[PDB]
């Protein structure tokens, strides 16, 4: 079965590279596939659910 | 066992309308203490926290909109629903204690009665929503006088979006919301949304830069056209989406649909029947929050908008020309 | 089918302060821009000849 | 037509539409992909020198 | 980033268009016109050093130790050309320190605990289950900080016991770089070399 | 609650002119295009779409009127304009300074309206700052509805010069007025003039025959004060519309589409927002209206 | 940035990135002279053998 | 909890959010004072002098 995203809060790991270099443009020009945007509101924890 | 009404007693006495602001005048100058939501700017500092501005939240505005419990056969009111559509409520005589009829607008094509390739997207999907067209029919014996003298558009009270469906064998509970965000059920603190089909809106707002500018409100309308197709009546129904105020879309509408008032009005060159003559309605089905982003989704395919934030005011059926 | 690396970002902050434009200011703290109005500085070229 | 930077991605790994051989008489048509590394800007950039 | 501001659109993209050609037919091939201009090994220290920047250096393991050069310096990254190519660039760039460390091992991923037992229900499982058990059930509500992090992302790269590896370097910049041709191991079995193209 | 508060940063310090025409008008209308609670100038006046050299028509103004939101001065200070917002169901104090002066009540009963009058007095220029700042005007809906009937008349009779006194003068008993054109738009006058033609001929189409029998009976020897209109003469007309014998049930259908036209006349003469005004002191000039987008 | 001027303020926003994995397989040949797995078990006991 | 943790460690992050945002109008408007106040080099050396 081939892996789709999801929003599912999990707990994120803190790197240290910086990756905001052409982002705005980047991801919204087709950089990737299984790209997902988030707009204040939106950007929080899904209610998990099982 | 007292423990579960103990929480009752939380959520009853948290969860109630705010109480009138009233002081006896014994107490003296401590009426203002009491005066907490009509502050708005509050009290920042170098970093602060949850715990600096948990105050700050903890005033909220009131708001609660009202329902409409109603009760449906399990033959006008399909099994299956997306759980935000739109409704009407028709309108013919009080035969039954309880008996309601209800109209969502992918019924309401196939109450019509008017080509394919006019609205091609939901013609598919609503032919298995429902019978030939005719089930529905049954029970309004004048769908072809109801057209004629124009009858139709005074008798549609529209309510807004849905909030729970709990679905019987012969009889449908609706809970229904006007007036403006209807708490969720299936999923807690949720809003249910507006939703509708892709095919029937048309915007109003979509240009290129060519300026307009913003504010709070842009508004869902509710059109219904008369038209005849087939020497036999039938009506259209379109949405619309624009804040661009009552003065503006009227003058606007009538170029959308242009060619529907050329089809018909040639053929008045030999007849005239007065009962004819009236053309359309706008019903105002509420306010929708700018730049709020409308997002599809797909049912079984069928593309289906959303609205999140929507609060629901409906109006009257003025008629246009 | 497992879960292979799940990374974030960590921004830092850079204040106004630690930078060296600061050589093009003067910082003064102050309480209250929702009082005054304007401001005021004066000045005498006592010109010789 | 398609996203600038899948013009990018897609440009380092799928081979283009019938390009040339090599240690060949004459220009024949590609006819197997085991071997042939080339690329060409002629496509990505839409130009004649 | 200059010319990305106001994003893709039809005035930027043509803008790009335009500027492949002013680099593509002056500096294509630019090792060899390199040969008969005037300044010359200038002129090829600024396109390695261009080269060297325009690299989205987004590794996730640049907090990461992997591969340091003898007195804990740093390696950027690896060119690879052909052996007549590395005739030229070890001509014009030395090679500076020719002994680099590294681990010569690998990092084992191992099913041993509670991901065998997510792995043979479901069909989907985890990495480094302890540490991610932790941030939830004993340690929430805490900051994405790097110090409590960087130790724990690695599951290898800390424990390999490193050693000596014989390898070509060279300094541009600070940015070290390792140089290498893959012929002696294409052409000794009489397949054809990818580099050559 | 809900807050509002909308300061205007601005580039350049202001002269000692024009902030005396600012400090005088400290409370009034003015709308603004961008909801935030910061804004560049270019944005708080009208004259986006009303500025000296296009041919503004007050239309379009007009038209341009009921979309953006509105907003009440609270100070001037010499850099930052600050002002406050209307939400659509809120009071506030508004203070009526605009030069033809009108007398207001309380439970009165207020409109929006373009400078119609003269756009010299009611604009000021910002020669500090480029852009210059066109004000609104309030009227009550009376004089409100007044002014927009013979700019509907005037741009009829103007097409027909292809003199003044008739088609202009704008009258209140008391006063009469003058309007402001020479350098208008006849074009979106024209749409507005366009769609009368698919009522007026159309409420020409089902016109009761009793009713025009009435005036076979009125104007002839039965007269009222109204309907000096005609003069005391009928027209041509209606003596070649009655000859066709009544019946009721006839003018029963005819008469509720007459009833469902003129609601859609409405959609025509709309204002912009309406003020309903609840309290009025006659001397300090305030008052307290809810706000009503409509 | 929080800028003063009339632009539409930005809200806070968020990225999400899925990166999937690529199969790859190898493979090799080795002969074996039937002659030889015979002679590995033989019993042999002569200096010949 | 652990959904009561999800909303302390967005609202915090969302708090200093205006705080990352905020201190660069510092950096953006004290530039953007210096910039007003800036003539060319072709119009300060005719005066110079």
């Amino acid at each position: 079965m081939e892996a789709t995203l999801e929003q599912r809060p999990f707990p994120y790991l803190a790197t240290e590279a910086n990756l905001l270099t052409q982002i705005k443009e980047s991801a919204a020009d087709g950089l990737f596939k299984s790209f997902q945007l988030l707009l204040g509101k939106d950007a929080r924890e899904g209610s998990v659910r099982f | 066992q007292a423990e579960n009404a103990a929480r009752l007693g939380r959520q009853v006495l948290g969860l109630l309308p705010p109480p009138t602001h009233r002081v006896s005048l014994t107490r003296g100058p401590e009426f203002a203490r009491g005066v907490r939501d009509l502050l708005s700017k509050y009290a920042a500092s170098t970093r602060p926290t949850v715990g600096s501005l948990h105050e700050a939240l903890r005033q909220a505005p009131f708001r609660q909109p009202t329902y409409g419990d109603f009760l449906v056969y399990s033959q006008t009111f399909s099994p299956q629903e997306p759980l935000g559509t739109f409704l009407f409520s028709f309108k013919q005589e009080d035969n039954g204690s309880s008996m309601d009829m209800l109209l969502t607008p992918t019924s309401l094509f196939m109450l019509s009665g008017m080509e394919a390739a006019k609205a091609p997207q939901t013609h598919k999907v609503a032919g298995v929503w429902y019978g030939s067209g005719s089930g529905l029919a049954d029970f309004i014996p004048n769908l072809s006088e109801l057209m004629d003298t124009g009858e139709f558009h005074t008798l549609l009270t529209p309510v807004g979006p849905m909030v729970q469906s709990v679905h019987s064998t012969f009889v449908t509970k609706v809970t229904s919301a006007m007036k403006g965000v209807g708490l969720a059920r299936d999923e807690p603190r949720a809003h249910v949304g507006l939703t509708l089909p892709c095919d029937m809106l048309v915007d109003l707002d979509e240009s290129c830069p060519m300026r307009e500018p913003a504010g709070l409100n842009v508004t869902i309308y509710a059109s219904l056209v008369y038209l005849r197709v087939n020497q036999r009546p039938s009506m259209a129904l379109t949405f619309f989406q624009s804040g661009k105020g009552f003065a503006e879309v009227v003058a606007m509408i009538k170029d959308h649909f242009t060619d529907v008032i050329r089809t018909k009005y040639i053929q008045l060159r030999h007849e005239l029947y007065i009962n004819r003559l009236v053309f359309g309605a706008v019903c105002t089905l509420g306010t929708v929050p700018f730049d709020s982003h409308p997002v599809h989704q797909s049912l079984n395919s069928l593309p289906v908008l959303v609205f999140a934030n929507f609060e629901a005011a409906c109006g009257p059926w003025t008629v246009f020309l | 089918e497992a879960l292979l690396g799940v990374y974030t970002n960590v921004v830092e902050f850079v204040k106004f302060l630690e930078t060296a434009l600061a050589a093009a200011c003067v910082n003064t703290e102050f309480k209250d821009l929702r009082r005054m109005i304007d401001g005021k500085i004066q000045f005498k070229i006592s010109m010789p000849t | 037509n398609r996203g600038l930077y899948t013009l990018v991605n897609e440009y380092s790994a799928r081979l283009a539409g019938a390009p040339a051989t090599s240690t060949t008489d004459l220009q024949y048509v590609v006819v197997n992909g085991t071997d042939v590394f080339l690329d060409q800007p002629c496509h990505m950039l839409q130009e004649a020198y | 980033p200059v010319y990305s501001e106001r994003g893709l659109k039809k005035a930027v993209k043509s803008d790009m268009v335009s500027m492949f050609k002013a680099h593509l037919i002056e500096h294509s091939f630019f090792l060899d016109k390199a040969e008969l201009m005037t300044r010359g090994k200038q002129y090829v220290l600024t396109m390695l050093s261009d080269m060297l920047a325009a690299v989205c250096e987004d590794t996730v393991f640049k907090g990461v130790s992997t591969y340091t050069t003898a007195s804990g310096q740093q390696v950027a990254g690896v060119l690879e050309t052909t052996d007549s190519v590395m005739r030229r660039l070890m001509n014009l760039l030395g090679q500076v320190e020719s002994a680099m460390s590294g681990p010569a091992a690998y990092a084992s991923y191992v099913v041993r605990g509670a991901n065998l037992v997510t792995a043979v229900s479901y069909g989907r499982a985890m990495r480094n289950f302890e540490q991610f058990m932790a941030r939830i059930v004993d340690h929430p509500n805490a900051l994405p900080s790097v110090e409590g992090d960087k130790a724990a992302l690695a599951d290898g790269h800390d424990e390999i016991q490193r050693t000596r590896i014989a390898a070509s370097l060279v300094k541009i910049g600070d940015k070290f770089v390792a140089i290498e041709s893959l012929q002696r191991m294409y052409n000794e079995t009489q397949f054809p070399c990818p580099l050559n193209r | 609650a809900l807050d509002k508060s909308i300061v205007v940063n601005l580039t350049s310090r202001l002269f000692a002119d024009e902030l005396a025409a600012l400090q005088s008008k400290i409370g009034s209308v003015l709308p603004l295009g961008d909801c935030h609670r910061l804004q560049n100038i270019q944005a708080l006046g009208l004259g986006c779409v009303c500025s000296r050299e296009t041919s503004p028509d007050y239309i379009q103004i007009m038209q341009y009127l009921s979309k953006c939101t509105l907003a009440v001065l609270e100070e001037v200070r010499p850099d930052s304009l600050r002002l406050t917002r209307m939400d659509p169901s809120d009071n506030l104090q508004i203070k009526n300074v605009y030069a033809p002066f009108f007398q207001w009540d309380s439970n009165t009963q207020l409109a929006v309206l373009p400078p119609l009058f003269s756009r010299k007095d009611s604009t000021i220029v910002l020669e500090s700052n480029g852009f210059d700042i066109v004000f609104p005007m309030v009227v009550p809906q009376q004089l409100g509805h007044a002014i927009l009937q013979q700019l509907l008349v005037y741009h009829i009779y103007s097409k027909i010069s292809a003199l003044d006194l008739y088609t202009t003068n704008v009258s209140f008993m008391g006063r009469t007025y003058r309007l402001d054109v020479d350098n208008t738009d006849p074009r979106t006058a024209l749409r507005v003039l366009d769609d009368l033609s698919m009522y007026l001929c159309i409420l020409s189409a089902l016109v009761p025959r009793g009713c025009l029998r009435l005036l076979t009976a009125l104007v002839r020897h039965d007269r009222h004060p109204l309907t000096e209109v005609f003069e005391g003469v009928v027209p041509d007309e209606v003596t070649r519309i009655d000859l066709d014998q009544l019946s009721v049930p006839d003018d029963i259908t005819r008469m509720r589409v007459m009833f469902s036209y003129l609601q859609s006349l409405s959609s025509i003469f709309n204002l912009g927002p309406r003020l309903h005004v609840y309290a009025y002191s006659a001397e300090t000039l305030a008052a307290s209206c809810w706000y009503s987008p409509r | 940035i929080a800028h003063g001027d009339g632009r539409r303020p930005n809200k806070q926003r968020q990225y999400i990135v899925m990166k999937a994995c690529n199969k790859h397989h190898i493979g090799a040949e080795i002969e074996l002279a039937a002659a030889d797995i015979e002679l590995l078990f033989a019993e042999k006991e002569t200096p010949l053998d | 909890f652990t959904e009561y943790a999800g909303a302390i460690k967005t609202i915090t992050s969302a708090l200093q959010f205006g705080m990352d945002a905020l201190e660069r109008g510092l950096v953006d408007t004290v530039l953007a004072v210096k910039l007003r106040h800036a003539p060319p080099v072709f119009i300060l050396k005719t005066l110079g002098d």
